[PDB]
RNA sequence: UAAAGUUGCUGCAGUUAAAAAGCUCGUAGUUGGAUCU
RNA sequence: AGAUACCGUCGUAGUUCCGACCAUAAACGAUGCCGACCGGCGAUGCGGCGGCGUUAUUCCCAUGACCCGCCGGGCAGCUUCCGGGAAACCAAAGUCUUUGGGUUCCGGGGGGAGUAUGGUUGCAAAGCUGAAACUUAAAGGAAUUGACGGAAGGGCACCACC
């Protein structure tokens, strides 16, 4: 079973936050998997991007640990991208899948030209940096596909995006920084201001405040 | 205050901020606390503008009413001369007191047995303090500091211009604060002075109680 | 070997093609 | 890399510094490159103080003092154990220690 | 500080900034009358005058020049004008 | 020295709107400055300005409304048919759905979108989104 | 957000900055959504109601946060004048 | 050397925290209570604790500890802690002003207080350190 | 930084055309002493006479007599 | 030929990885402030 | 061990001045110049402006030395999650895939090699311009952990000393 240790876990195992995206609303810190386990645990799926023996130099030899990169993420619009040291690889993998839920964020999904239908690409060009390596993300027409290297299009797809065009800057042989600038653009297309959303923003009751009687009498 | 006349600083409030030394800044001013002083006296000291003064109490007292849940708020004081004052204030408002050392990752480290998820921060000094302000930068938690002329505001979000030097100044101001959040919520009215006299909330230095004992 | 001292060498080397290419 | 952002000198803002001569070794160094050290002592020793004291046909002479001023090149500095090796980040303390 | 007023800006900061950039540029300067004990004649004289100014009806100095503003001699009366 | 004034103007809104200010003072003003910062105005990505007038060249206090992403010039004003409109806004602009290249043109200094319904090319000022 | 029908197809919409008008990303652990509760003119206790202020850590990284605050308070009728 | 371990220290901590009632001041109440109330493997282990017990309630006898805090001694804590002077501190009916701060007051409608007693101010501004 | 003038297309085009050059396998195509010095003389294959077996030793790393001919 | 944004107009670099002339003047070249319904 | 060196005693050219050549330096901020914009703080040099007070100021104002600010141009420094960058670090090395203010020079893996050759300048030394054949899977930058130092500072040990 599971015992939350935070407010929002609490709040999310009562069954008083209705979605993932009311504690993306607040950008409150998600700390424990089971949340994600709980709102999108029936639709993610992981995969492991590398593992890399990283080394530190010893008195006797060298240390060696084992470095997993884990992507998560259901088809539709959630993706997370975790990054795990360890001494096995198998913990290295767990706690890299751990933490790729952790860092789960939404993806917002646009239209290149018409908008019939449900979202298919990137709502417009979205740049991600992660040292000297730069993804920019560009919208393509329906039926396009991902047209990206084998890692930012594992991340795309599990990403829920259907067609893109990628320009990739810098040392992408380094899979851990191609990952997490794919990433990054993945995350900043919510973060970016367009003419559809500027409306004014009305704002909700947080979930520490509408239900602030239900943490105190517990 | 709003404008309003029932919410106006009177009279023995002010001769209270003038006894504790309260619009006495100091020898240097920020750039971001220029809006809440006065003019400079020729002794190189800033004097804060005790009107802005109230208008930032009142509004540190508006938003901790808006907080249902009393202990949500935490209040903190590292330097002992506002310890008291802290204690105080947590007794008589309901809010959960941090005094002395903040062991780092109190509210990131979700491990650690003191680990506490507050909803409100209200500090003494944001320069001693420094470390539940920039832990409140990790889990969207908004900050009150009583600031002086030379108090950084990063991480500050109701900065409330006094002085924090003096024990009688920080002591007034958080009697104050718990003077104003009871009066606003409904407990004690505001047609009959506090029962309560500001000495209850200042730092006693027990050495000079006891020369004087 | 040292870099100045390559290039000294080479100036050697050099006036030695000078003086001898008649 | 980079050492120090002042390059081990204090030549800002203009273009040549006339050399000195270490006192040590008489290498020449930079004028705002060379350590400088100035040593006021007195002419007779702490120990010797009494002797030439009592030895003294006046009262209350008072020893006259010596006045050196020493100038080290880097090499010379550190192995007198005047300037130390510092941290990186202990290095960017400019201030004299309290002595 | 975000929301500063550009269009309004306050009278001592206007005297506080550079004569050139003030939001509508002000000299720095002013004519003032110089009135002497023994003139009938009131003298414009620059308050930053590079010439000797000798009195309108006399041999006596009004102003030396300087680095900056001229320096009145001691004895004539200067009223500034606007 | 200073050349392309416009450019300036374009880069101090820029600055402005990343450091999160409410009002940005352009100097000096001019006749294409107006008139680009009335085409943003009429897209609603910067809202109401003033030009204070001195009597040597203007000044603009431009309000910012935080919704201009990125405002830039280009140099030099190419010349621009409409038949290589497109490709100069699938360069230039984040998306299709949004973002203006603006035109110097006979009929005026507008948007690519409104040079299109005026059938009509030009020279190639700046974008913004 | 919208298509050609007319449904809202985005998964959510974020909540802008108060102070800057820049959309606060689902990550911004340092944005806060301070509460500031409000107060009846006459007896001066808290009312039940409240203004909300999203500020983005952005600002609160610069220190603009209170100034912020204060501007958003002041428009709002909570805050005096001088 | 006779420095306490951290496991001696730390079970000493524990009892004084929760078995504050029952320790006394005499190490071998304090020994015979450590045996009732805890599982010691060891004598020389009992004592060790017994020992350290002893020296921290003569650090409580002598007042606040640092290392440990008692809720049961906490609250008795407060009590003592509410000192209440029969004057305030704040009611003096004679306070030394400056006149900048004098101007500030009659700028914000409070010039007619009658406590207010202008100062003389300072005839240089010599607030500065000497630099160097 | 480089020039952005609309008649600055003469500077353009001569500075490309003269830092090609100090690319390596463009200056290698188009300075012929490479094709010169070619034994193949621009040729996908060529026939020869085989003068002699010899046996080439493998660079350090490795240990092998690599039988090569002289043609 | 693309990959090569390793020739870069779009679109690269020049502190330490390769790299800003020792420093000024200066012709051609390039680029040039507001302003006229 | 050998020293053709480091060290010592000398000591020529040179080091000094004049005239004429040479035009190269880790000639360095290893950072072109002009322009705009983008944080805070305390200093400091020059000029100007304003101001309690102290002092030299001999019936006085000046002015000089201080003190407190302000403005402009400088040499710099500290601080910052401006932003940037591989990082070291940089308030410029920022305003760069959200890529165009103007313009000059200049680099294109490491060597061969600043070499050969041709031209040109110089009395010479040499300076400027400047390859290719061939060879090679790296060379290099920044930072990290070890190991080591004929580097510094602490601690321990009667298998260390006293």
């Amino acid at each position: 079973e599971w015992m939350p240790v935070t407010k929002l876990g609490r709040l999310v195992k009562d069954m008083k936050i209705k979605s993932l995206e009311e504690i993306y609303l607040f950008s409150l810190p998600i700390k424990e998997s089971e949340i994600i386990d709980f709102f999108l645990g029936a639709s993610l799926k992981d995969e492991v991007l590398k593992i890399m023996p990283v080394q530190k130099q010893t008195r006797a030899g060298q240390r060696t640990r084992f470095k997993a990169f884990v992507a998560i993420g259901d088809y539709n619009g959630h993706v997370g991208l975790g990054v795990k040291c360890s001494k096995e690889v198998a913990t290295a993998i767990r706690g890299a899948i751990i933490l790729a839920k952790l860092s789960i964020v939404p993806v917002r999904r646009g239209y290149w030209g018409n908008k019939i239908g449900k979202p298919h690409t990137v709502p417009c060009k979205v740049t991600g940096r992660c040292g000297s390596v730069l993804v920019r993300l560009i919208p393509a027409p329906r039926g396009t596909g991902i047209v990206s290297a084998p890692v930012p299009k594992k991340l795309l797809m599990m990403a829920g995006i259907d067609d893109c065009y990628t320009s990739a800057r810098g040392c992408t042989a380094t899979l851990g920084n191609f990952a997490k600038a794919t990433f990054d653009a993945i995350s900043k297309t919510y973060s970016y201001l367009t003419p559809d959303l500027w409306k004014e923003t009305v704002f909700t009751k947080s979930p520490y405040q509408e239900f602030t009687d239900h943490l105190v009498k517990t | 205050s709003g404008a309003l006349d029932v919410l106006q600083m009177k009279e023995e409030d002010v001769l209270k901020f003038l006894a504790a030394g309260t619009h006495l800044g100091g020898t240097n001013l920020d750039f971001q606390m220029e809006q809440y002083i006065y003019k400079r006296k020729s002794d190189g000291i800033y004097i804060i503008n005790l009107k802005r003064t109230w208008e930032k109490l009142l509004l540190a007292a508006r938003a901790i009413v808006a907080i249902e849940n009393p202990a949500d708020v935490s209040v903190i004081s590292s330097r002992n001369t506002g310890q008291r004052a802290v204690l105080k204030f947590a007794a008589a408002t309901g809010a959960t007191p941090i005094a002395g050392r903040f062991t780092p990752g109190t509210f990131t480290n979700q491990i650690q047995a003191a680990f506490r998820e507050p909803r409100l921060l209200v500090v003494t000094d944001p320069r001693a303090d420094h470390q539940p302000l920039t832990e409140a930068s990790y889990v969207n938690l908004p900050t009150i500091a009583l600031c002086n002329t030379d108090s950084p505001l990063r991480y500050v979000d109701i900065a409330i211009p006094c002085n924090n030097k003096g024990a009688h100044s920080v002591g007034l101001m958080w009697w104050m604060l718990a003077r104003e959040v009871l009066r606003m919520r409904g407990t004690i009215s505001r047609e009959h002075p506090w029962e309560v006299m500001p000495d209850l909330y200042f730092y006693r230095d027990p050495e000079e109680i006891e020369k004087e004992e | 070997m040292r870099a100045k001292w390559r290039k000294k060498r080479m100036r050697r080397l050099k006036r030695k093609r000078r003086k001898m290419r008649q | 890399t980079k050492k120090r952002r002042n390059n081990g000198r204090a030549k800002k803002g203009r273009g040549h510094v006339q050399p000195i001569r270490c006192t040590n070794c008489a290498r020449c160094v930079p004028k705002d490159k060379a350590i400088k050290k100035f040593v006021i002592r007195n002419i007779v020793e702490a120990a010797a103080v009494r002797d030439i004291s009592e030895a003294s046909v006046f009262d209350a002479y008072v020893l006259p003092k010596l006045y050196v001023k020493l100038h080290y090149c880097v090499s010379c500095v550190i192995h007198s154990k005047v300037v130390r090796n510092r941290s990186r980040e202990a290095r960017k303390d400019r201030t004299p220690p309290p002595r | 500080p975000l929301a500063k007023d550009l269009l309004h800006p306050s009278p001592e900061e206007e005297k506080r900034k550079h004569k050139k950039k003030r939001l509508v540029q002000s000299p720095n300067s002013y004519f003032m009358d110089v009135k002497c004990p023994g003139c009938y004649k009131i003298t414009t004289v620059f308050s930053h005058a590079q010439t000797v100014v000798l009195c309108v009806g006399c041999s006596t100095v009004l102003c030396q020049p300087t680095g900056g503003k001229a320096r009145l001699t001691e004895g004539c009366s200067f009223r500034r004008k606007q | 020295v200073r050349m392309n004034v416009l450019a300036d103007a374009l880069k101090s809104i820029n600055n402005a709107e990343k450091r999160g200010k409410r009002q940005v003072l352009i100097r000096p003003c001019s006749k294409v400055i107006v008139r680009f910062l009335t085409v943003m105005m009429k897209h609603g990505y910067i809202g109401e300005f003033e030009i204070i007038d001195d009597h040597r060249a203007g000044k603009i206090v431009v309000n910012l409304t935080g919704r201009l992403n990125k405002c830039g010039v280009i140099s030099p004003r190419f010349d621009v048919q409409l038949k290589d409109l497109e490709k100069w806004q699938n360069n230039l602009l984040p998306s299709r759905q949004f973002g203006f290249i603006v035109l110097t043109t006979s009929a005026g200094i507008m948007d690519h979108e409104e040079a299109r319904r005026k059938h009509t090319g030009g020279k190639i000022l700046g974008f913004f989104f | 957000m919208q298509n050609d029908a007319g449904e809202f197809v985005d998964l959510y919409v974020p909540r802008k900055c108060s102070a800057s008008n820049r959309i606060i990303g689902a990550k911004d652990h340092a944005s806060i959504q301070m509460n500031v509760a409000e107060v009846d003119k006459v007896t001066g206790r808290f009312n039940g109601q409240f203004k909300t202020y999203a500020i983005c850590g952005a600002i609160r990284r610069m220190g603009e946060s209170d100034d912020s605050i204060l501007r958003l308070a002041k428009a709002d009728g909570i805050v005096s004048k001088n | 050397g006779r420095v306490r371990t951290k496991t001696v220290k730390k079970a000493a901590r524990v009892i004084i925290e929760k078995y504050y009632t029952r320790l006394g001041n005499d190490f071998h109440t304090n020994k015979r209570v450590c045996e009732e109330i805890a599982i010691i493997p060891s004598k020389k282990l009992r004592n060790k604790i017994a020992g350290y017990v002893t020296h921290l309630m003569k650090r409580i006898q002598r007042g606040p500890v640092r290392g440990i805090s008692i809720k049961l001694q906490e609250e008795e804590r407060e009590r003592r802690d509410n000192y209440v002077p029969e004057v305030s501190a704040l009611d003096q009916e004679i306070i030394e002003v400056d006149p900048d701060t004098k101007e500030m007051l009659k700028l914000l409608d409070f010039g007619s207080l009658s406590n207010l007693q202008v100062t003389q101010p300072t005839v240089g501004m010599n607030f500065k350190t000497p630099r160097g | 930084g480089k020039c952005r003038g609309l008649r600055t297309a003469r500077k353009l085009r001569s500075h490309r055309r003269d830092q090609k050059w100090h690319d390596k396998q463009y200056k290698k195509a188009h300075l012929g002493t490479a094709l010169k010095a070619n034994p193949f003389g621009g040729a996908s294959h060529a026939k020869g006479i085989v003068l002699e077996k010899v046996g080439v030793e493998a660079k350090q790393p490795n240990s092998a007599i690599r039988k090569c001919v002289r043609v």
